[PDB]
């Protein structure tokens, strides 16, 4: 004799992370902001580039 | 020489190895066969499941 066939085995998980940055300097998002202060023209053309 | 029409016939022995095939586990057949139509009214959901 061996003894019965019905077990059924157990296993495993993992977790973490996995990182990627992108940096917007300070002088950067003031000219990306408006009052409506913009619109006149020195901000729009150099704007598109 | 002599050569005749000849014949051949028959007589025995045969071979055998005695039997089974498996698996074995525990007291579920009364352990709960007590019922079969009265008692276990409402919950037993995941158990026939």
């Amino acid at each position: 004799v061996d003894q019965p066939v019905h077990n059924y085995m157990v296993k495993r998980i993992h977790k973490r992370s996995l990182s990627a940055a992108f940096a917007i300097a300070s002088e950067a998002l003031s000219l990306l902001s408006n009052t409506y202060v913009d619109g006149t023209e020195i901000d729009s053309s150099l704007r598109i580039r | 020489p002599v050569d005749q029409p000849v014949h051949n016939y028959m007589v025995k022995r045969i071979h055998k190895r005695s039997l089974s095939a498996a698996f074995a586990i525990a007291s579920e057949a009364l352990s709960l066969l007590s019922n079969t139509y009265v008692d276990g009214t409402e919950i037993d959901s995941s158990l026939r499941i």
